[PDB]
């Protein structure tokens, strides 16, 4: 399956040309830019791993693309996303987050149903790769 | 004799703490504009028809509303804009019912005016600060969903009524798994002989968790908790929370005290609260009488709902684009600037209350994505209808077509393409890679 | 394409269980009456804009409203009366919010109609039977008060706002002891910086019991329990009950779920529940758009309020006498007969629900007693205002003058005098024995 | 003081001519007519004493006035009222009740304030004559 | 006993000269001036009877003293007080209230103890004169 | 490096919503005034000692306090007045603990300042409006007691500790019946081996009701509800309410969260709440370090106590008359005007919060009545001590002497006598008619 977290995940995976134009937009919006990666693709895994520190005051997409590519080489079989943080008062949060690398095959999620009172169920979702240690996924 | 009784004061100096109302006034054929204005101030404040000595046991002037400016409206000689000021002390802190009573109480039935419409209000900072504002708000909502930089997508279950709890859940599952972020209960589905509420909730949560597991996203369904009494609403709300729903919905017709009750509940229970505006058009539609919808948007942001239907510019409600923009501003900005074309008559600071997510629905389709993005912007929930469920290829296909169009349009916008001009082509390029979307475009090109 | 989609059926046979609505419809310049009618039925029932296959998993026809008759309105060629039927199964038993959502939901914002006004509804017996109806009702109310065969008399405290809890209680005491049956809180007095709610209640009950002790009658004051949230309303209601108040009041702006919540409360707590209709004119005033007030009267009798402001024929609201009569009928009769002049479009059996007491206020004085009795009848609360508090001789005198006039008029009516014709003279004879009343007549003879 | 229970108590006490015209009205309304008397004038004293049985199907005010006058003689120092009961479905209750005799002097009511929690008070009202046995009031 | 409600009740009863100087003060304070009287001297009897309407915009103590004396003659065996109401925002209440007439003998108050749970008691206080009808007190 | 890090801004423009603090600053021998000021701003806001990149994920400037003006203090070259501004958004609505933490947190232990004293604060209107303010307030308190136009009188039971519940009640009864409006528990009497709390309350209420019955006045005794935990305080509060006490008291050492908890309780339970300021001098006494008492008066009026010990000008605390006046103003006025001699450094509007009753105690006697009235005014509770209980003629006599002196002084003031100059004579004339007062004057003439 195809995991559809991310702003453009219903599109084909972005080319580097496409990514570069998204960095331009981020820059024009004055965002801090973070590159983050993970191999527990659970939708409530809020804290992916950080690839270095966010880049602030970026003025050219080049350094950003370089780190993205450095991350892809070191972590080719992890999901990797780019995140743009706005520091505008009242927002002070993420305003864009999209996937720039996927592992080659995504097996998806186990759905667990624990039967509770009457007819209610307590659900968990667990990504299949996380039944394996980190250094063995994907 | 209102203008002589103290209710007209063109000299009055407005204070930062004053509540100010802007009424669109249509005087009776003979009556003077200033007299009309003063009458509306008087009739909604200290409006007694003889002299009373008991007034003198109080600081009487404080409790008098003051009509302090009248202008004839731009294109209609028979209408005036009347500006009225009310002392902050007249109102109960945090109470919409008190604000409402106090402002719109008597004056709509008064005879010396033919017609009367409340158009805008300036809520002062110190009053706004006594309200909770949105239980969740746009920013936290997106952090909860982990969905950023794009509108969210939803649709209402079709048929609105009649499906069994199990057949109902089927539609939810298909729509969410196909790409929609949300599905919802119709404002009319509460608990009825063809389907009671509990089995709906229970089937729905299985649908919702199945779709999370299928897509890897947080998904939700607005469970409608609308009920006749507050205890019954609490029971429904409690089940949605117990089953782990991310979101519930309420109909505006439960009225303002129940809405503030639920808004507190949602804040304390980590629940997104969608307000369905069912019934609002009975007083917000005619241009000469009633209340403008922007004043409802103000009151509901204060009360603390997280989403509210705010208008589509195109479709079954092709309303004014500039007026709609005004609604979205009220809902979403930290500060409002007066702009007569938008219908915002006062500057207004929102005192860091959270933002409400506007919702567009009503005969919209993927073929309009470029106007939708252009008019409504990025923080909005686009709600499809027969747009999704009646795709010839199935519900999942209906959902996917919408999601692909949305994302392709945002991608284009961020590339700085002229998406409004180039939009139909941008759609066509996306449809090249997406059959479901090609089928949707073909199917809804001549939509009249 | 609604007329072809099943939503128009001039053959449809109405059932005794069907909910029926009468809409006053103003089609868009080009659109056909039948198409307008069908659109309103469709848009408020199963109104999807493509074909959906999920309809076929249900008994689809049951959930479709049916427009079954259209007539052009008597004097206005551009308006039609549209009759629509809804299956009883569409609605939640005992729920005003569901009934409201379902009926007035979308259709007021729809484009193919210029304007739209809900005028009447036929609530079927089997639906009416699922509602509590008035907590108390006219009959028990009079047995509780031991007051029979005459209207009851009240007035609102003047100034509406500003008096301290102790100065407030003064006015209550004077008015009740002078002869009024009730005094009330203004719809705007809830709890404010100049006066919090608890001291008001506590001073008021001392006033009320003092006046019982002075007159030998059961007296009461409507304590306004209106508040922002339900728990806050319950706290206020509970204090009124604890102190032994016979009566409380609520503002209509708390909304329908809170009103049904309170109506249950009042039934279970032996409390008279007065509904103040503040805000109602924003949708009930214009003749072409919104909802007619008689439909509100139906919904509120079902929900279970005991009093509701229903109109004065003479005074600051000289509205149509025959239409007002229609309102009083809805409120008070066991059965309604269709009568087009009154604006009652359907026969309707009230299924032995209790009666609601109508309340007349708004610039009335003792000098009109003969028209008041003639138009409004015997079961009504006549609410005076500056009529009472600003008597030159004092509040007690103001009250007495009203009570003497009232009783003299009823005595005359029961003597079979032609009181409408002879009324001014009947007043004069009563004033011969009552100075307070002579002063009132002299003072308010030229009242324009 | 003057006790103002009753439909016409803010008027002067009715003459027999006046009473007779009120009986006419009652008759035209098809009411049962009851004559009741009491010397505990408390407003919550719901059950005054009955002077014989209500009169049904009355067609002439005479028999009613005769009983009223018979009651006044036997009970001259009691309050006495006339009550008209409607049997109309949905009413089935009193629809008129007025005083036709008062004792010569009414001393009125004691107000008792029992202090309860915080600032609340529990009130009673007690007619002064009821501090005396029945056979000694007024 | 001597009832000590009132601002100056621990002083000897005021002379008319003294009262007049208190009216001067009230006037200089811009107060509305009310004359009120009662023969239920309970401390929680918040609503004494009003002797006419408060006097507003008074500029000379004379009219006030005249009413005080008119009240004393008509109600010589009642307590009578003068009350000054301030309409100043944030006050809007009484700011002075003193006794200008007392009945000739005050018998005082009965204390009633109703025994409630454990050792608690519910108290009432009842002025002895109120065991009599109004027209017979003092 | 604070002045360079953004924490010093002599240009900063103060907003109406900003919280402003005035600190009296004593820099370390070498350090510059501006650097001292900036350090205090920095250290209490965003005071990090390296660079942090996480700042840039926020609107960092908003969360920085700003030192915006420094002046050297009038007579002491080594001290500066530093004005600092904090954004309203930094604070939790209605929370004294948050305001306190935020303002006085770190900066008193900081090294680059020798000494530091918070002198005044400007609480902005919009923040003040989120607090309840006094449960009761002066105005309602006097309406509850029916006591107007004069100070109220009280004293603390002597011996403070040791009397049995029955012997304790004796003193209460004698004092109230003799003329005092109130008697009180000492701040040290809670529940101890020599006397548990319940029997004290039960004997006391018999004393209090006996004295009401003896005098014809509403009387009260401050029952001290101070206890180790909140549930224990609630138990005590509940008994006082159950027995019908008009008043309870709390010690300031229970701390701010418990005080706001009780203040809500007293509002909801119609109870006067007296705050005893025990312990306050440890930080409000020295002129160079800590917090000035006027800032406590502000916080406690917000929190919602009804009385607070505020100073006597004469007696065992002969403190500055002009500074004390400043305290009474804070407590009692609707608005404060800056007046440097009083120590009020900012204008401040109280946003119609209720007034708190100041309490003067500490070695005062009837022989000072004319200075007491002159300095402290009319809205104050004058608390006597050995002044009352140790009258040679008995407790009742002690009380009467105080009450006679008080009333004679107010009578004189209202006669426009020069009571300050003529006071000893005014006392002498009153004592002519009052033996108890002659004995008191003779006894306490040479009091040194």
């Amino acid at each position: 399956m195809r995991i559809t977290q991310g702003t453009f995940s219903f599109l084909p995976d972005l080319t580097d040309e496409q990514i570069k134009k998204q960095i331009d937009y981020m820059i024009s919006k004055k965002l801090a830019i973070g590159i983050e990666y993970t191999n527990d693709i659970h939708p409530r895994n809020s804290f992916w791993e950080m690839w270095g520190l966010p880049l602030f005051e970026v003025t050219d997409p080049a350094p950003v693309l370089f780190e993205i590519n450095a991350c892809r080489k070191a972590k080719s079989n992890f999901y990797i996303k780019v995140v743009g943080f706005s520091s505008e008062r009242g927002i002070e949060s993420t305003i864009i987050s999209f996937i720039v690398n996927r592992p080659k095959h995504e097996p998806g999620f186990n759905l667990i149903r624990q039967e509770d009172k009457s007819r209610s169920i307590k659900y968990s979702i667990q990504a299949y790769e996380t039944y394996k240690p980190e250094d063995q996924r994907y | 004799p209102y203008a002589k009784m103290g209710y007209w004061n063109p000299d009055y100096q407005v204070k930062d703490t004053d509540v100010l109302a802007l009424f669109r006034v249509t005087p009776q054929p003979g009556v003077d504009p200033i007299e009309a204005a003063a009458a509306v101030a008087g009739e909604s404040s200290t409006a007694t028809w003889t002299v009373v000595w008991t007034d003198l046991l109080t600081a009487a002037d404080l409790y008098r509303a003051k009509a302090y400016k009248v202008d004839q409206v731009p294109n209609n000689p028979e209408q005036y804009f009347a500006y009225i000021a009310y002392e902050l002390d007249l109102f109960e802190e945090g109470s919409i019912a008190n604000l409402t009573a106090s402002i719109i109480g008597n004056v709509f039935g008064f005879k010396a005016v033919k017609a009367l419409r409340l158009e805008d209000m300036r809520l002062p900072f110190a009053y706004i600060k006594t309200f909770q504002g949105p239980a969740t708000g746009v920013i936290l909502e997106r952090e909860r969903l982990d969905k950023f930089g794009r509108p969210l997508l939803g649709c209402t279950t079709k048929p609105k009524l009649g499906l069994s709890g199990k057949n109902y859940g089927r539609v939810v599952y298909e729509a969410l798994k196909g790409g929609l972020d949300f599905v919802k209960d119709d404002e009319n589905i509460n608990s009825q002989p063809f389907m009671r509420w509990r089995e709906r909730y229970l089937f729905v949560m299985e649908a919702v968790n199945k779709a999370a597991a299928a897509t890897g996203e947080v998904k939700g369904h607005y469970l409608n908790v609308t009920a006749a009494t507050m205890e019954e609403m609490y029971a429904r709300a409690q089940l949605a929370k117990e089953l782990g729903s991310v979101i519930i919905m309420i109909d505006l017709v439960i009225g303002y005290t129940a809405i503030q009750t639920m808004a507190k509940w949602a804040r304390d229970n980590d629940m997104i609260l969608h307000l369905h505006r069912a019934g609002n058009s009975t007083y917000s539609r005619q241009k000469n009488h009633g209340m403008n919808f922007r004043v409802i948007c103000k009151w509901m942001r204060m009360a603390g709902v997280d989403h509210i239907h705010a208008g589509t510019v195109v479709g079954k409600l092709e309303g004014d684009p500039i007026i709609t923009r005004g609604f979205y501003k009220t809902l979403l900005l930290p500060k409002l600037e007066r702009n007569l074309q938008e219908g915002l008559f006062f500057d207004m600071d929102w005192a860091s209350l959270r933002k409400v997510m506007p919702v567009a629905s009503g005969g919209i389709h993927a073929g309009q994505m470029h106007q939708l993005i252009h008019y409504l912007g990025e923080d909005v929930v686009l709600q499809f209808g027969g747009g999704t469920i009646g795709h010839p290829d199935g519900i999942q296909s209906g959902a996917t077509a919408n999601r692909v169009a949305l994302e392709a349009m945002i991608l284009a916008r961020n590339e700085n393409r002229d998406f409004l001009t180039e939009g139909p082509e941008i759609l066509r390029e996306a449809a090249k890679n997406c059959g479901a979307l090609r089928t949707a475009l073909d199917l809804w090109k001549d939509i009249t």
